């Protein structure tokens, strides 16, 4: 009866195919609409499959339905960064005429834009009561993990404005009341990382 | 249409004024259940069926909403043509063989009902004891029939029908 | 389309809040959801037509009201801190395959209006090392110490609002994750070309829309009442 | 468990006015030949109908030409209504009806009494198929016998009364013979004169 989605969040680089997984426990469900929620907005219908089909194709988005295992998957190919949103798997048994719809808990898809020439570096910005360090241009083998300390704030999952056209990246920002050489001492930093 | 059995599923009846609705299922002429629109509850004729199958009463509420809607539109389409009334006929009989002394049920069966609004009551004095009324049933001509029941202890009754298509309320004697 | 009112709301434990929804799709069914993390979307009340409303899955604490085919109203008569959330309205046709949602309503229910603070904003200018090392230049805006997390950030470049080169945090973080009344911070990044930043005629501005108390609310402290406001920090291009 | 599914009423775009809708499923030989007919009725006059033999909406009066044409276009509506023969009729038969309606069996109560004429009252049984025959000293008597029609009680029980014209001379034995599907062996109730 419940709807369960996995993973709880997915990070992907511009180009990969993201795979959002869903499963239900009530065999009577027969309509499975997926809703896309952009940040600050309300969800909208993305794509829906019915139980008499095992695959619905629409653009870069495809539902794969599997009745025997009670499992769905949404495959996004050529994942753009504007695909970044929370994706809800929903199910109803239409036969009961109820009108309600059962929602999964959503998976947060945060797509990274590709970088032509990665040049990872940590820069210091002109302070005007804290000072800001900026980690940027890293390649796809680094995970910015949070700070092992209070009073040092690190953010690293920024949704690029949807209308961006000309300078898309994805940097991490850390601030505190503290130098930038040790600021990301708690993460997996690439070896060739450039500290001026 | 010739057949062996007849499921009559999702009977939605609505009428205004009054906001009077009714949603029932039927099989081979017998009421499976109705949906109670106030307490929003599937009410089964045979409790023992409520234990071997179910119906989600919200399919009823959404079908009654659809049907109210269609009543508004068609009211307007025909330029507010009103419904014509009918004279219903009762028939009073006992449920089991009438044994003076032993407890029995007394069945009043009213038919040619249209529209579905009737008062059905019962010594030349009114009784509200073992009165169970049924839902409106569907007739092949889209009139209705309703059965009222009165549990009584026989000892040495009139079914009183009050409708609109009746100039005066009619009594059937026992 | 489906619109809600209000878009953001501050309220104290024990008052009467009334979210309200309007729909112009000639739909018949209207729903009132709430969205909290760890719980997805949850149905509270819904309705099949005017006059009727149905109890959803979480009907405790809320009443609903559908006086019209087009209106449908969530109503909290004794608001609690557990009722703070993001509420979405929806509509749909009879037997429809699609739900149509609204833009959203952020609701904070607070035990006291003393923890309601506006944001302090700051702009940080790009590094010279980033400039010479990338021929690119990245400004960083920080909004700090606001409560609650109802803020919207925007970058402005020479009198107009700008989108290219911006990435904003998707949700505010908590300054003191231990407390329950912690204040929040948002961060944002604007990346321009280096030749564009080295033009001291260009000005760059970080604007933060904060949603808080209203003209009809009352304030029992000396510090200026945290109304709904715009808070900016600015920077000019350097050599 | 096993669930009843109702049809979906297609929607349309003092004095009293009445609307009514129904879905008639018609089963012959179980699910071998299903027929599905949905009817919309305003003020007792049926105006729009679906019939699974036609395969599409038709209008029974002029007032229904709008809804029949309309509902025939939008294939989300027409394919769905066409499919309710499976998702409602076949489904409810092969599902809940099999656990309930088709499994009810209630044995009659047979008692004879002398109002001369003897009455055999056979009460409170289901389904409707019953045979009631009178014997006199072990000889089928079809002369002077008169039964009621099948009397439907409205609580999922039937009732039939079979009166026999007779005249008792001490020693004679009249028996009421009742055959029914609920019954292992036929019921016989005797009355000695």
């Amino acid at each position: 009866q419940q709807v369960r989605q996995s993973p709880q969040s997915l990070t992907v680089w511009e180009g990969e195919t993201a795979i959002l997984n869903c499963s239900y426990e009530n065999s009577a469900f027969d309509y499975f609409p997926w809703y896309q929620q952009f940040p600050g907005e309300g969800p909208a219908l993305l794509i829906a499959i019915r139980s008499v089909s095992d695959k619905k194709e629409d653009g870069r988005f495809t539902i794969f339905f599997n009745k025997r295992e009670k499992k769905l998957s949404l495959h996004i190919t050529d994942s753009q960064p504007g695909d970044s949103a929370t994706y809800f798997c929903a199910a109803s048994e239409t036969g009961a005429n109820t009108g309600k719809l059962t929602f999964g808990h959503g998976t947060i898809l945060r797509v990274h834009p590709n970088i032509q020439n990665p040049d990872p570096a940590v820069y210091q910005l002109r302070d005007s009561d804290k000072s800001v360090c900026l980690f940027t241009d890293f390649d796809s083998q680094t995970n910015v993990s949070q700070s092992k300390d209070s009073d040092v704030y690190i953010t690293d999952k920024c949704v690029l404005d949807m209308r961006s056209m000309d300078f898309k990246s994805n940097s991490a920002v850390a601030w505190s009341n503290f130098a930038c050489a040790n600021a990301f001492n708690n993460s997996i930093i690439p070896e060739d990382t450039f500290f001026p | 249409i010739e057949a062996d059995h007849v499921g009559t599923y999702g009977i939605s009846v609505y009428q205004s004024p009054g906001d009077i609705g009714q949603y029932t299922f039927e099989f081979d002429g017998d009421e499976l259940f109705y949906v109670d629109l106030d307490k929003k509850e599937t009410v089964w004729m045979l409790p023992e069926f409520g234990q071997l199958a179910s119906f989600d009463p919200q399919g009823g509420l959404q079908n009654i909403a659809v049907v109210k809607h269609n009543l508004g539109v068609l009211t307007k389409r025909s330029n507010s043509t009103p419904a014509t009334n009918e004279a219903p006929q009762a028939t009073v009989f006992p449920k089991s063989p009438v044994l003076l002394g032993q407890p029995n049920t007394l069945i009043c069966f009213v038919d040619n009902i249209f529209p579905p609004v009737i008062n059905i009551t019962w010594n030349s004095k009114s009784v509200a004891d073992g009165v169970y009324e049924t839902s409106f049933f569907v007739n092949r001509d889209y009139s209705f029939h309703k059965l009222s029941y009165l549990t009584f202890i026989p000892s040495d009754y009139d079914c009183k029908v009050e409708h609109w298509g009746l100039e005066e309320p009619v009594l059937k004697h026992w | 389309a489906v619109t809600q009112s209000p878009r953001n709301k501050v309220a104290v434990t024990g008052g009467k809040v009334t979210l309200s929804c309007n729909q112009t799709n000639n739909h018949n069914n209207m729903y009132w959801y709430r969205q909290d993390t760890g719980h997805g979307l949850r149905l509270i009340h819904y309705s099949y037509g005017a006059g009727s409303t149905e109890k959803g899955d979480i009907p405790d604490g809320y009443k609903a009201s559908r006086p019209s085919q087009e209106n449908f109203s969530l109503i909290l008569e004794l608001a609690t801190p557990s009722q703070t959330s993001v509420y979405f309205c929806a509509s749909g046709d009879f037997w429809g395959d699609t739900l149509y949602f609204g833009a959203g309503t952020r609701l904070s229910v607070l035990e006291d209006l003393k923890n309601v603070f506006p944001p302090e904003v700051a702009v940080f200018e790009p590094s010279e090392a980033e400039i010479s090392h990338t021929q690119k230049a990245t400004l960083v805006c920080l909004a700090t110490g606001f409560y609650p997390d109802h803020v919207e950030l925007s970058w402005w470049v020479n009198g107009k609002e700008v989108h290219s080169g911006v990435c904003t945090d998707p949700q505010p973080l908590k300054e003191q994750p231990a407390l329950n009344d912690s204040r929040y911070a948002l961060s944002s990044r604007l990346r321009v070309s280096a030749t564009f930043w080295q033009n001291p005629r260009n000005h760059f501005r970080c604007q933060v829309q904060f949603y808080g108390l209203s003209e009809n609310d009352e304030w029992t402290q000396d510090r200026a009442k945290p109304v709904t406001q715009i808070v900016s920090a600015e920077a000019w291009g350097r050599a | 468990r096993v669930s009843y599914y109702g049809p979906k009423t297609s929607p349309v775009q003092e004095r009293h006015f009445v609307y009514q809708f129904m879905g008639e499923c018609y089963f012959t030989n179980g699910t071998q030949r299903i027929r599905y007919v949905t009817r919309y009725i305003y003020n007792r006059e049926e105006y729009v109908r679906y019939d699974s033999d036609v395969g599409e909406h038709r209008a029974v009066t002029e007032l229904g030409r709008p809804d029949a044409e309309y509902w025939n276009s939008q294939p989300e509506i027409l394919e769905r209504t066409r499919a309710e023969l499976d998702t409602v009729c076949r489904h409810n038969y092969e599902g809940p009806e099999t656990h309930t309606s088709l499994r009810r069996l209630e044995q009659p109560n047979v008692v004879i009494s002398l109002s001369n004429t003897l009455v055999c009252s056979v009460t409170d049984f289901y389904p409707a198929k019953i045979k009631v025959r009178w014997f006199r000293n072990g000889q089928e008597e079809t002369v002077g016998v008169s039964s009621t029609q099948l009397i439907r009680n409205g609580d999922w029980t039937f009732q039939v009364l079979v009166m026999l014209e007779m005249t008792p001379r001490r020693g004679e034995v009249y028996t009421c013979h009742v055959e029914h599907p609920s019954l292992k062996s036929p019921i016989t109730v005797e009355w000695r004169a």
